[PDB]
């Protein structure tokens, strides 16, 4: 759904 | 009506600007920065041992824009004033070469840099005088988007960039963008922060975040439609003389974080500048940025050095190497195109 | 180091604020606003002829928080300071009823509104004095996020909201949030613009954009982590006494457009306030907002009126109606949960 | 050293600018504004039915600057670019005529007005591009101070002047001032607020104060040396179409009050523009201003209409009327000279 | 009406404020700052070895305000909240002792300093909550003017004071001022810049100028009446640890220069703080400032250390040394009173 | 410059 950044963020 | 607020743009104008802006950042496509000035393109011809004549400048830009199949990776090409009203050997205008390849003509509208008084050689960009008149001229010539380059320096010891430098940059970009939108041109806002210095990548992130905050602030006070605009910032990287080793993922992380903290989603996309980066690293870093999942905006490229450096070396001002150099242009264009998908391997 | 820039938060603190911010806007969840003052909650008991006592207030919050299965739709509950330390008739702390339902406790931390001098009764929010001390105590009481309500009025003839009203609101919000993040509390920034007046929905869109642009500018200058923060704005609607008829799609479009122009992607969520809207209006409008494709941030709800209105009448201040009232709460909680998906269609 | 601040000017330059500024506002002397453009001076020649040629423009300027004894009442004369490099019938440069009466040459350095996008025809001033280069050749030709005209409009119904209009005017003025001072030109900052409209004198005072506050803020941010600068504001008066009658006492009081609240004492002097006021009323109002006791800065004049209206009518483009016109000029020169003392009477 | 601008105060309130503010800085008189908090007054009692009791604080304040002939050199006396409602050993109200000498009672209305998040221990001043109500309370007790202390630090290497620190102090001072003026209290604006560090007197001049520019800017935006207010800044001096020694003439000049560049003449007076300066140096420096000819505003004093240091040592908490200490007070009061005329010569 | 006619008719 969201970007990979958001997934790795928190 | 609230009155004390920037008035809206006419529906037709705002509609066209939004279309062009999104089309320039179309999936897998980027922007070719071929708007080098006379003294700028001179230093390029000197490296490959070539005389800087009007015939050679025409011939070189003809090689770029006359590349069959360039439109697959390039959505738009930024031109210098001379090139916009120029024709090649066959008699075909440079603009028509772009039209045949689905490439949108762009124009550099800035008049160069000038030192700001009471500062340590911090630069300011000129070109507001008669800008609206030139925009009307450029549009009828075929241009559909414009560009305006401003420069900031990071020098923590000297407190660079100072508030005066940041705000003059921001307001300068602000005025320029509003005038272009008024005259049916998509403004490419370029607040370039130089990577010159030994500053770490963390410092660059803080500075870029601070500058972008002021840039967009100035943008909204002049009432610039973000939907019809583009941003041309530098990648958040460590200094050129920095000692702390930084990987390409460190570049990608701190760049995405910086943009997400400052850039509203209304902006259709962001076109990075290659700067002093090598051709390959400019593609690797752009790939590292797009490898971090689908972003709210299109994070593509507005390269000039990263697309033309190897082309000039192959061409060397000789006709027998034109097709040979055009293939070099295509493989670099494809390289950065795959970088937009995050599907660009090292080699 | 750039020095002239707001410092970073400690890694551990900023991390907790980020994950808490994420949990508050979980997919299909929102926030229950039960932070009515003892005077605001009085006028609600006047509609069901109930004594405004601490006993009745205890039984009412118990009805809301004691609801099983409420955690599937509610991610967080905003409380008044009284309820945070209050116990039910059975002797169980209110904060524990939330913990059992996995609902995150929240606290209203502002001290109300006061008039701004030299303004036509424009409001300023107080609560900065000793705010850091209270946040530390609230955190030890179970609260993980806070709330600060500011109020702006739209009156085009009087130029409302004026710049002083806008800036004082923005700077006050930024001041409160930086203190909350320092004390491990996720700040909910609430720049509520009243829907009072005959202004059109276009006017509200203009004002909201101007306000949000000023709000977020203040947050950056105070170095507030957007990753660990919430926005609680009003839905872009026309005034109550307006005569220009608009549908829920108009509300949906001009709300999304406004947020996309002003709110950075770093902000994980946006919790809309119900305001003067009815229970059905708040759900349909929220549905229309989310029906416009996927968003960079979470566009959910922080409702109080839209969740507790039918519950009050059903309860009627009686124990035998507790079981009946809690189901009404679930029905409406789910109704807005589906709205976040953009799949809520009443009928 | 504190880096985040505008750097100082070289000692030799700052001292020269300070000296020139003081000399321009010496006791009993004002500035002659004869910098009418080719298009504006055409309007003045049409009222006397005179052909707008280079021959007549030179002849008229020769009439003004060739007037013996003018230097006793005039400390400075503002020129257009044409006049600066112009000579009379005898081949004598106009600047040399000013030197003979010890009148300091000044040059208009702005490029006129352009509309600000997203505003209701609110104006912006051009002239920044290549300003530094022109300042160098203007100084070489004899100019020791410069002027930059900006325009704001009072329309309370449309919220004029808007925030965008104010800051663009303010920042544009500051930018021009710092450039001039760098090239040893004493900048005359002119934020003219038009008196067109039915607004009261109280409204004009509110607007003028707000504008001047923003102007000097921009000046400090750009590092403009106030000691080597002059302010060219409008007199605080009621609108041209205002019903509420206001005598010269009302103009004087509200003008001085506005100036005391916003202009720092470091500014050596303030030159009032005549605007659309009549020759006599311009002198009376100026007198009423200085009648209000001694001021921390010099409150003199920089008139054009109030010094040339009757001179043109006496001249009528005739050689045999030069003597009669030059004596009318001296009369108006002395009249306004007495006004700065607060000792001017009707007859 | 222009609407988008701070409203004006009622004619009655504005007139009383202007009278009081002018009377506070009357010729040859200054303000006694005896508003040390219960915590601050302790460490001053510890130096003379005395218990910080309710009686000792009362007895000491009675010594100061009971001094007959003090009204000759003192126009105003700033009190702490406690002293304002206190009585002496004879049961006589402290405010009555000031009334007998006809010294205007003043009150400290801020609530100390707290750390600004994301800064390096940079201070924010609290006390806005319920300020309006306390101002009414203080006014009825006898207060006619109030104070509010803010602190800035000069650290060139760390970029202190940062931007955030500057406009947080400025906005806080502005907010406090408008509230006090609304409640018939003359606000004393104190943007105290600490002299800690090795920075030169030139750096201090630059920093102070930047601060005052933003301070007064915030005052204008909040509609603070300059005619009914007073500024309490630091003398432009070098740091305590600075090597390049600066004579009192350097202190006097660069202090006046800074004020003339930033402070509008509408402000009736400037009351300097003693700071860490000795009693003698505070008198000498103040004298050097006034020795620089007549000033647009009054340049007097608002001392505490430079008026109470020798008084405490003489008193030593003993009832016997009351008369002996009061003669010391008058001696140091006259010394600073003569400094306002520029007629104080230590020898 | 703290005793002008403007100031004498103000405070
Ligand atoms: O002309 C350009 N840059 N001038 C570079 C330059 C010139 C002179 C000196 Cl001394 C140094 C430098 Cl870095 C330019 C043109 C188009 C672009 O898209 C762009 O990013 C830059
Ligand atoms: O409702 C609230 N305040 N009272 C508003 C109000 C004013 C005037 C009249 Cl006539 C009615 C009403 Cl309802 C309120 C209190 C605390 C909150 O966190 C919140 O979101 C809202
Ligand atoms: O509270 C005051 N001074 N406390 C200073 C101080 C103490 C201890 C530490 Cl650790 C730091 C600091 Cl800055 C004060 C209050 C009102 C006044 O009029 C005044 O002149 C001073
Ligand atoms: O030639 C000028 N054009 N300025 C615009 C202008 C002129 C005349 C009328 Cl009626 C209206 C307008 Cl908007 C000019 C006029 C006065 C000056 O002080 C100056 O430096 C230039």
């Amino acid at each position: 759904a969201a970007s990979l950044y958001e997934k790795k963020a928190a | 009506e609230y009155m004390n607020a920037p008035k809206k743009l006419p529906a037709d104008v705002a509609e066209e600007l939004a279309t062009t802006a999104q089309k320039l950042v179309q999936a897998g496509k980027g922007i070719l920065a071929a708007d080098e000035s006379t003294q700028t393109i001179k230093k390029r011809f000197d490296n490959i041992k070539l005389e800087n004549t009007i015939e050679n400048r025409a011939s070189y830009r003809d090689l770029l824009f006359g590349t069959k199949g360039l439109g697959k990776f390039i959505s738009g090409a930024i031109l210098f004033e001379e090139t916009l009203f120029q024709k090649n050997e066959a008699g075909v205008p440079m603009v028509n070469l772009l039209h045949n390849e689905n490439i949108i003509p762009g124009i550099k509208v800035d008049k160069g840099l000038v030192n700001i008084p009471c500062t340590d050689e911090e630069k300011s960009t000129q070109g507001l005088d008669g800008l609206a008149e030139r925009c009307k001229e450029y549009y009828k010539a075929g241009a559909r988007f414009a560009k305006w380059r401003t420069v900031l320096v990071i020098d923590t010891a000297k407190g660079k960039p100072t508030d005066l430098s940041i705000h003059e940059t921001a307001w300068g970009l602000a005025r320029y963008a509003s005038i272009c939108q008024q005259n049916r041109l998509v403004p490419i806002v370029e607040p370039e922060i130089l990577a010159d210095g030994p500053h770490s990548i963390e410092v660059c992130a803080v500075v870029t975040q601070k500058v972008l905050s002021c840039v967009f602030k100035a943008l909204q006070e002049n009432g610039v439609l973000l939907e019809g605009a583009l941003l041309k910032p530098n990648m958040v990287t460590a200094g050129y003389e920095c000692t702390a080793k930084t990987t390409t993922q460190d570049v990608g992380f701190l760049t995405v974080r910086t943009l997400r903290r400052t850039v509203p989603p209304a902006l259709p996309g962001v076109v990075f500048l290659s700067g002093g980066q090598s051709e390959e690293e400019a593609s690797v870093n752009l790939n590292s940025i797009n490898a971090l999942g689908p972003h709210p905006w299109a994070l593509t490229f507005s390269y000039g050095r990263a697309l033309q450096a190897s082309v000039l070396n192959t061409w060397q001002g000789k006709k027998e190497n034109v097709a040979k150099a055009r293939e070099v242009l295509l493989q670099r264009a494809e390289a950065n195109s795959l970088a937009t998908y995050g599907k660009y391997k090292g080699g």
